[PDB]
């Protein structure tokens, strides 16, 4: 069942936005996540 | 109930005499009057 610590989140393109727009939104969320190290740790993409 | 339909007979001899292939005849007839699914494309991120 692989790693059981952590959360496993999926960010989703719901409106045919496309790859670039989805990456930008990912960065937006990762950047906002990094501003809360008191709540969130190691928030990272599981991708290339 | 049964309905009128339009019976078209391809004349094989005349086609051969004119050098027109039956495949071209049938594709032309079917593609024009019936429509033909050629292949897929990508509309706002979704294959169609």
């Amino acid at each position: 069942l692989g790693t059981a610590t952590g959360f496993d989140f999926e960010l989703i393109d719901q409106a045919g936005l496309g790859h670039e727009k989805l990456t930008q939104a990912r960065n937006q969320l990762l950047a906002e996540a990094a501003k809360h190290p008191d709540m969130l740790t190691s928030v990272r993409p599981n991708g290339l | 109930e049964d309905t009128p339909q339009f019976k078209i007979d391809i004349d094989q001899e005349k086609a051969q005499a004119l050098g027109v292939s039956i495949n071209d005849i049938n594709t032309t007839l079917g593609a024009a009057w019936g429509g033909s699914y050629v292949n897929d494309f990508i509309d706002r991120g979704r294959v169609k």
